[PDB]
């Protein structure tokens, strides 16, 4: 009773299942690194203006 | 006016300068450090973009 598969039935995902466990870290990935902390605050004007050479404000 | 305007006034524009030195400094060492090590918001060169790769199914496993 082995009938042929019709045009596009063997060209599609299937969904299989399995007593396995899923891979817990593929690729062998080492931790990645922190990234750097953001600066927190409502930021305020600039002290004492621009501190350039002489220009007060 | 008098005395005590003059005195007070130069004070004011003491602590302005000193400060104003202080920070200046302070702007180099940390210029120096952040880029000496990026740490810090500034001197951080770019790297390249991670969400243009493609984490789909290939054609062979082992990508
Ligand atoms: C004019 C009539 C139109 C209406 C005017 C409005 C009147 C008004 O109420 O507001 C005026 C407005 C605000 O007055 P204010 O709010 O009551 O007081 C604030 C302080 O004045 C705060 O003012 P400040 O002292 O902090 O000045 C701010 C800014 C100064 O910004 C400027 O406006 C520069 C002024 C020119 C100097 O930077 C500075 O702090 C001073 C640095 C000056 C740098 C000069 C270096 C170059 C040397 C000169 C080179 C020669 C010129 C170029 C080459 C020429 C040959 C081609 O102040 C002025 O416009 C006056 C100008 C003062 C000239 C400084 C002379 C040195």
């Amino acid at each position: 009773g082995w009938v042929r598969p019709d045009l596009g039935q063997l060209s599609k995902v299937t969904k299989v299942k399995t007593d396995r466990p899923l891979p817990e870290n593929p690729y062998h990935s080492r931790a990645r690194p922190e990234p750097n902390p953001v600066i927190e605050g409502d930021l305020k004007p600039a002290k004492h203006g621009t501190r350039f050479f002489f220009w007060t404000v | 006016d008098g005395p005590e305007k003059n005195y007070e006034k130069t004070l004011a524009i003491l602590q302005i300068e000193s400060e104003k030195a202080e920070l200046r400094l302070k702007e180099q060492e940390v210029r120096r450090l952040m880029r000496a090590r990026g740490d810090g918001p500034w001197y951080q060169f770019p790297t390249p973009e991670k969400e243009f790769i493609d984490h789909s199914p290939k054609a062979t496993p082992d990508n």
